[PDB]
Order: structure tokens, then C-alpha cells, then sequence
RNA sequence: UACGGUGCUGAAGCAACAAAUGCCCUGCUUCCAGGAAAAGCCUCUAAGCAUCAGGUAACAUCAAAUCGUACCCCAAACCG
RNA sequence: CGAAGGUGUGCUGUGAGGCAUGCUGGAGGUAUCAGAAGUGCGAAUGCUGACAUAAGUAACGAUAAAGCGGGUGAAAAGCCCGCUCGCCGGAAGACCAAGGGUUCCUGUCCAACGUUAAUCGGGGCAGGGUGAGUCGACCCCUAAGGCGAGGCCGAAAGGCGUAGUCGAUGGGAAACAGGUUAAUAUUCCUGUACUUGGUGUUACUGCGAAGGGGGGACGGAGAAGGCUAUGUUGGCCGGGCG
RNA sequence: AGGACCGAACCGACUAAUGUUGAAAAAUUAGCGGAUGACUUGUGGCUGGGGGUGAAAGGCCAAUCAAACCGGGAGAUAGCU
RNA sequence: UCUGUUUACCAGGUCAGGUCCGGAAGGAAGCAGCCAAGGCAGA
């Protein structure tokens, strides 16, 4: 039936892409934890 | 179809005419990728190929698929060569088999225009 | 090169780097046409423009 | 003709490289 | 414009059946250029270069292919195709 | 004609009728539950500028950048 | 002149064990007495890998349906070609947005993948393929909502919001018919146009904004008159006398 | 005129059977209710767990809800097996 | 026993092509094609 995941790009960006982490402390801090566990990509960009 | 026959007179009608100092020059797009000096000797190989297949009997030409270890055996043996060279002219003849039915099925332009000259990598000869 | 380059003057260096960019132009010209045998030529020239471009710099910058 | 230069030509040639 | 970025633009011939095509029929030629470069600098460094008559540059981006090698998932790198259209008094020059 | 196509030539090319949920219509009539914002667009002038500037019309002339464009979308290509 | 480990066999100890030795193995092993322990496994619905079992069993994804001739080929129920049959047709057709990202088209290959074979494929490998002033995005303008200089507030981080500045699902200039590719076309080609800007001339001339006013600019229901897309018949033209 | 009537798309889920290591981790087939409105649906936004939201069933918040999910305290504790 | 046609190398003869020995003279083993010949047939 209809399942729990309907992509949009937009929504995805919005959500978590690297700006909308940027812009409050919490989201650095994320991008902190991530480039300390030395990811390969961080957040969801293209 | 495609026979050894039709390979026999393709051949002894090109040992007349046959020569890789005339024909490494008749194209200018296959001479400067592949070596302009891996052409061919002319009279030495195709008066062999014309010997190898002087000794087959008649329906082993006109029917290229059923030669044996036995076979080459004695075409080995009639002309005075290895098993090997006849084994690459069976090859040399199965490629042109491969060719010449594929310029049967795809009109003479879409078959001589998507021929493709190869290297393993884009670096020059390797 | 080198020293070569280093005794001649700044308008002379940029007349030779336009020269340089033609012939390394030509070049890569003839090495997509399939028509060039000796590939050390692109090496050879891409590297002079930089011997020219360095120079072109310190000339400036003192 | 035609077929007597694609005969010729990539027999001789294409009986060189491969 | 200036002539040093004009000789950096025009990477090379694009050679195919649609290229030549064209190039016949309709007397137009097909050129891989700089990712960068515009529609003003390849007509520019067309007629400036080969020193013939440029009409109009049309262009496209290639995206380039997928590819394995040996398991391992690489990705051809992009880039862009001009149509470059010649002004028909002109026969191409080659050098 | 390589049997895949290429080239040439090319008749008539009207009338009646029916007819939308499309258009006229952002209209018209009525109701109450009373039915976005802002810019392009037209005009009025303040600071100003006045034979400068600027506006109006016709002709000439140049420009219109960049990115997307394949294919799938009632689905074997999207979510399962 | 053959270590550890693997596999046998023989002998010996009350027992865990020890010794010797045939094959395998192809470079490490270690007496004695001490020392330190990640020190001994069958169980923990233990943890990982491997292999069983049911069993060559159930199952092979809509009960729309197939049949024949020829081709290719090692091999054709399934692929291509032809011929009849059958199903969808307000869709099982055609075009988009979203989402995907090369799956598109050609050649070539058949291990794995495809619930069977596969010569076929949305599979593998190589090449090609996406052409815009006027279609979209960008851009101009704002909605809800967001961010938000100063500012107010708050232990710190921070919360709220002013001027602003973003934010389309809405408002804002303009292109059509035909031809063409193996694969793009409102983009390429043929014809015929259109819009907005820049410079220039000429003629005329009160032009100027972030301010003013108009415009843009807006609901539901209903009614039915005018039409067109479109279709049917006739005339017309080509062919048919089966 | 109408939370009017019959009735397709559209929205929903009343009964029956099949399915129950499914064609499907909630479906299918045959019937059934609304279908101009307290309707339905697209794109975007808002509300965050001692909270939301709820025409209120403790329903709903990513197939997890009488207090989500992820990382931490943490090797919680376990007179129990 | 005439004619029709069949049988790769491994029964025979000719043995082209090609190949071995020889500077040359020439020989040679023999594949194919042909004729015996062996299959099978018209009489
Ligand atoms: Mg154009
Ligand atoms: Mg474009
Ligand atoms: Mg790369
Ligand atoms: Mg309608
Ligand atoms: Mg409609
Ligand atoms: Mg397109
Ligand atoms: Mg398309
Ligand atoms: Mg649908
Ligand atoms: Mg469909
Ligand atoms: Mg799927
Ligand atoms: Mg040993
Ligand atoms: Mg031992
Ligand atoms: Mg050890
Ligand atoms: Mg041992
Ligand atoms: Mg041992
Ligand atoms: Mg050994
Ligand atoms: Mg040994
Ligand atoms: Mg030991
Ligand atoms: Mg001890
Ligand atoms: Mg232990
Ligand atoms: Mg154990
Ligand atoms: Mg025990
Ligand atoms: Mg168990
Ligand atoms: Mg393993
Ligand atoms: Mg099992
Ligand atoms: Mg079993
Ligand atoms: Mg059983
Ligand atoms: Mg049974
Ligand atoms: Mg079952
Ligand atoms: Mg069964
Ligand atoms: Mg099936
Ligand atoms: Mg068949
Ligand atoms: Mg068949
Ligand atoms: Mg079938
Ligand atoms: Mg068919
Ligand atoms: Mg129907
Ligand atoms: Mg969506
Ligand atoms: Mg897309
Ligand atoms: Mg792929
Ligand atoms: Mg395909
Ligand atoms: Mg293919
Ligand atoms: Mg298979
Ligand atoms: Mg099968
Ligand atoms: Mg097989
Ligand atoms: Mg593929
Ligand atoms: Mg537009
Ligand atoms: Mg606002
Ligand atoms: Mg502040
Ligand atoms: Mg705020
Ligand atoms: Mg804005
Ligand atoms: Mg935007
Ligand atoms: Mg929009
Ligand atoms: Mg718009
Ligand atoms: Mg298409
Ligand atoms: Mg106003
Ligand atoms: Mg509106
Ligand atoms: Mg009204
Ligand atoms: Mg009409
Ligand atoms: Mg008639
Ligand atoms: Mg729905
Ligand atoms: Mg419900
Ligand atoms: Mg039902
Ligand atoms: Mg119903
Ligand atoms: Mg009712
Ligand atoms: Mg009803
Ligand atoms: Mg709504
Ligand atoms: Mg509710
Ligand atoms: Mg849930
Ligand atoms: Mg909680
Ligand atoms: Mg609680
Ligand atoms: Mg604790
Ligand atoms: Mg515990
Ligand atoms: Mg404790």
C-alpha cells in the first residue's frame, strides 16, 4: 500500500542537507561527529 | 553460403593481385593505429594458404566444420607444415566467415562504417 | 630552460607564452586527431608554460 | 567494385592486425 | 576578449557518424570544449582559431558514463559538446 | 535497390449535419458561508534636471547569457 | 638424512596422558627444573562459519491463449521474419510533472543475473546519443512559513521580532506547420513569424520615485445562448468487379 | 434551493470466500457506504516525546506508542532462570 | 559384365599445389583432382 517513504528532492535538502545542518548548533554538532568518524559523505547532498 | 571454395578462389584470385606494400597504403585510419609494418608477407603466406587449402578434399572445403585432429594430420602432412599454421588458417578463415556473413545480414555501409579499430586502455598500444 | 627565460624581458616572455599556448594548442589538436606519435611533446610544453608563467610572477612581485 | 574493396580491403588489412 | 583564454577553450575534433553527418549536410562542425567555456567564447576562439566564419554555437552537457573496473564503481568524468555552425562560403581547414 | 530503402512524380483536397465536460465566460443570473499578496503594466507629480538629460514613432543595427532536454513514468526503470 | 601441524599404526602408565614409528607436510621445534597464565567445553532457545534434514518434495507471481511455416544457431515451446488465432482500448493507449539516473540506440558476449532454455534482455563489455532569444529552470513579484542588522528578552546555549532579506503549489515578455536520426527535436533543417532589451539616426517633445492613484485582483452554485475541436453522411478523386 | 435523491471516476471499508512458510509484513475476487461537500486530492509550511495532535479509539507521530527513535549514564539492577 | 553415382588420413597408380635433399643436375614422401577399387543401384 502506500509505504512510509515518498522521496522529494526538495524536502530532503530542506530537511537534512548541509545548509539546514549548518544553521543551528545542533547541526554542527552533527557535522562534528560525522568528520570526527571520518564519513565519507556527510549529509544527503546530490 | 561461405565455403572454403568460395575462400579458395577468394584467395588464389588475391595471390594474383596480393601485395602489403600496395594495400598498407590503399587506407589511411588502420596504418597509423596498428603498426603501418605488421601488414603481411604476401606471396610466402598466401602461396601457403593457397598449399593448405590445395590439401583438402573437396566437401572438407565446402564444409569447413568438420576437420578433425585427423584432418590437419594430413593436411599437415600434404603440404609440408605444422598443425598449428593449418590450425590458424581455419582460424583466419573463421574470422572471415564471422565478417562475411555479418556483411550478409547489415546492409555493405552499417558494417563497414561501425568497424572498430582497439586498444586495452586509453594510453597508446597498452 | 631557466636562465635562459630569466635574461629576457617581460614583453618578450609574453609574446613567447602566447607562442607556447599555440603550439601546446596545436599539439592536443593533433594528439585528438589521432595524429601525434610522440606524446613526451605535451609534456615538454606544458610544463615550459609554467617555466614562463613563474618567472612573469617574480618580475612583478619584486 | 563495392564489395571487391570491402572483400580486399579488411581481408588483407583486417588479416594483418588481428 | 583576451586571446590566452581563447586558446585554452577548444579541447578537440568530436569524431561520430552524427558529427559527421552534420558537418556534411549541413556544414557544421562538433567540438569537445571546456566545461566552462560560453556560447560567446567558442564562437569567438572558432572564428578567431581556424579564422572561418562562425553562424551560431549551439551546446549540450555529456554527462559521462557509469563504469566497473574490477568491481570498483567509477564515474566518467562530464563534459561539453558544441555545435558550431559555419557561415556556408566557408570549407573546413584541419591543422 | 545491399530488399533495410533511395529518388522523381503526384489526383481530389468541398458541402450539409451533429456536437462537447473545450472556448466566449476572470462573463451573465443568484446565494451567503462574502470569497490571496505583491511586481511587471498605465497614469500623477516631490527631490531634481532643463538647447543637457529623458520620453514618443519609423527605419537601420546588435544582443538575448547559463542550466535542464536521452529513456521510464495506470511502471520489469518511482514507493514497496 | 626432513621441524611444527594432519593422518594412521604399535607400545606403555591407576588416570588426564607419554614414547616410537609408516604416509602427508616442507621450516620450525624444544629436554631438564623453575616462572606467568586469555589453560582444557557438549550443553548456556550460547556467538561466527561450514554442511546436513525434510526432498529432488512445495513452489515457478493473476485462468488474456495460443498454432504453424521459415531464419539465425552448438542447441529454438520462449529470439527475429511472415501468417492466422486471442486480450486491453476513459487503457494493458499517447504526453508530462514528480522520483530514478544512462535503464535510450547500435554492435558484441551468455559465466553470474532473468524463478526453465535463452541465440534474447531493463544482464556483461565497447562505442554512440540529450543542439533552444520564444518549452522549463534560472530570473522579476510576493503567500503561508523561514532567517533576521539594530532592538526586546533570557543562568550559558538561546527565544521572540523591526527594517529588511528569502520562500511557489500562485502573478510576470515572446513560435508555428512541415522535413529529417539507428537513437534529439516546438531546439536541427525548409518556410513563415514574434518579443524584450542595447546603440544609432531622424521627427517631435516636460522627463524624473522606495512616495500618490488605477490595474493587476481573485467565492460557490446555476442557467443557456454563440461557437470550435471533433465526428457521420453526401459530393469529389484514385482504384475495384472480386 | 439542498451536509437532497440514483449513479461511474474519486474517497472509503459493510459482509463472504480465497490467501495465512501469501501474488501482498493487512491484499485479491464477488457484492457494500458516501459521491456539491463537516467532500476529495496535488505541491510547500507548522506543531517534538514529563511533548505534540486527536468529530476522543489511549487512536496517531516513519511497518516500532498506557510515554517514539538514536547516542550516552551503562557492564543500570536482577534474593529470578 | 556396360551405365548411373557414392568412399577424408590410415587399400593402389597418376600424383598439380606446396614441402624434404642438392650450389646445379635432378630425385623424393605424398595432400587434393582423376582412374582403378570398395558401398549401392538402372540392366
Ligand atoms: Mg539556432
Ligand atoms: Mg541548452
Ligand atoms: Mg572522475
Ligand atoms: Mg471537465
Ligand atoms: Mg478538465
Ligand atoms: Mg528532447
Ligand atoms: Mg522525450
Ligand atoms: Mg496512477
Ligand atoms: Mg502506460
Ligand atoms: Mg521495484
Ligand atoms: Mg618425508
Ligand atoms: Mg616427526
Ligand atoms: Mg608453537
Ligand atoms: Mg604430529
Ligand atoms: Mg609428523
Ligand atoms: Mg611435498
Ligand atoms: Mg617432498
Ligand atoms: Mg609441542
Ligand atoms: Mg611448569
Ligand atoms: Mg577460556
Ligand atoms: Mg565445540
Ligand atoms: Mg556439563
Ligand atoms: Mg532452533
Ligand atoms: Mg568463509
Ligand atoms: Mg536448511
Ligand atoms: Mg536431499
Ligand atoms: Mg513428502
Ligand atoms: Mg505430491
Ligand atoms: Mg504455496
Ligand atoms: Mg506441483
Ligand atoms: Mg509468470
Ligand atoms: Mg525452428
Ligand atoms: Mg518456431
Ligand atoms: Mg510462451
Ligand atoms: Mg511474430
Ligand atoms: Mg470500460
Ligand atoms: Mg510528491
Ligand atoms: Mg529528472
Ligand atoms: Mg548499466
Ligand atoms: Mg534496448
Ligand atoms: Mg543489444
Ligand atoms: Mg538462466
Ligand atoms: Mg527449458
Ligand atoms: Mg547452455
Ligand atoms: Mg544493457
Ligand atoms: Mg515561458
Ligand atoms: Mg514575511
Ligand atoms: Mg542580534
Ligand atoms: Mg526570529
Ligand atoms: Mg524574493
Ligand atoms: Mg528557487
Ligand atoms: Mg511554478
Ligand atoms: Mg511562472
Ligand atoms: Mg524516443
Ligand atoms: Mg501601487
Ligand atoms: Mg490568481
Ligand atoms: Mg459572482
Ligand atoms: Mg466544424
Ligand atoms: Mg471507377
Ligand atoms: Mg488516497
Ligand atoms: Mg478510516
Ligand atoms: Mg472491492
Ligand atoms: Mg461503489
Ligand atoms: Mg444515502
Ligand atoms: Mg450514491
Ligand atoms: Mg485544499
Ligand atoms: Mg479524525
Ligand atoms: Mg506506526
Ligand atoms: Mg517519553
Ligand atoms: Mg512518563
Ligand atoms: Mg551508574
Ligand atoms: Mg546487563
Ligand atoms: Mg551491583
Amino acid at each position: 500500500m502506500k509505504r512510509t517513504f515518498q522521496p522529494s528532492v526538495l524536502k530532503r535538502n530542506r530537511s537534512h542537507g548541509f545548509r539546514a545542518r549548518m544553521a543551528t548548533k545542533n547541526g554542527r554538532q552533527v557535522l562534528a561527529r560525522r568528520r570526527a568518524k571520518g564519513r565519507a559523505r556527510l549529509t544527503v547532498s546530490k | 553460403g561461405f565455403d572454403l571454395n568460395d575462400f579458395l578462389e577468394q584467395l588464389r584470385q588475391m595471390k594474383n593481385m596480393g601485395g602489403x606494400x600496395x594495400x598498407x597504403x590503399x587506407x589511411x585510419x588502420x596504418x597509423x593505429x596498428x603498426x603501418x609494418x605488421x601488414x603481411x608477407x604476401d606471396d610466402k603466406v598466401l602461396v601457403r594458404m593457397e598449399a593448405i587449402i590445395n590439401s583438402m578434399t573437396m566437401k572438407e572445403r565446402a564444409k569447413p566444420e568438420i576437420i578433425k585432429g585427423s584432418r590437419k594430420r594430413r593436411i599437415a602432412a600434404g603440404c609440408g607444415m605444422q598443425v598449428q599454421d593449418v590450425n590458424r588458417l581455419l582460424k583466419q578463415f573463421d574470422d572471415m566467415q564471422r565478417m562475411m556473413k555479418k556483411m550478409k545480414k547489415g546492409g555493405x555501409x552499417x558494417x563497414x562504417x561501425x568497424x572498430x579499430x582497439x586498444x586495452x586502455x586509453x594510453x597508446x598500444x597498452x | 630552460k631557466a636562465k635562459e627565460l630569466r635574461e629576457k624581458s617581460v614583453e618578450e616572455l609574453n609574446t613567447e607564452l602566447l607562442n607556447l599556448l599555440r603550439e601546446q594548442f596545436n599539439l592536443r589538436m593533433q594528439a585528438a586527431s589521432g595524429q601525434l606519435q610522440q606524446s613526451h611533446l605535451l609534456k615538454q610544453v606544458r610544463r615550459d608554460v609554467a617555466r614562463v608563467k613563474t618567472l612573469l610572477n617574480e618580475k612583478a612581485g619584486a | 567494385m563495392k564489395q571487391s574493396t570491402l572483400a580486399l580491403l579488411l581481408l588483407l588489412l583486417l588479416l594483418t592486425p588481428v | 576578449i583576451r586571446e590566452e583564454r581563447l586558446l585554452k577553450v577548444l579541447r578537440a575534433p568530436h569524431v561520430s557518424e552524427k558529427a559527421s553527418t552534420a558537418m556534411e549536410k549541413s556544414n557544421t562542425i562538433v567540438l569537445k570544449v571546456a566545461k566552462d567555456a560560453t556560447k560567446a567564447e567558442i564562437k569567438a576562439a572558432v572564428q578567431k582559431l581556424f579564422e572561418v566564419e562562425v553562424e551560431v554555437v549551439n551546446t549540450l552537457v555529456v554527462k559521462g558514463k557509469v563504469k566497473r573496473h574490477g568491481q570498483r564503481i567509477g564515474r566518467r568524468s562530464d563534459w561539453k559538446k558544441a555545435y558550431v555552425t559555419l557561415k556556408e562560403g566557408q570549407n573546413l581547414d584541419f591543422v
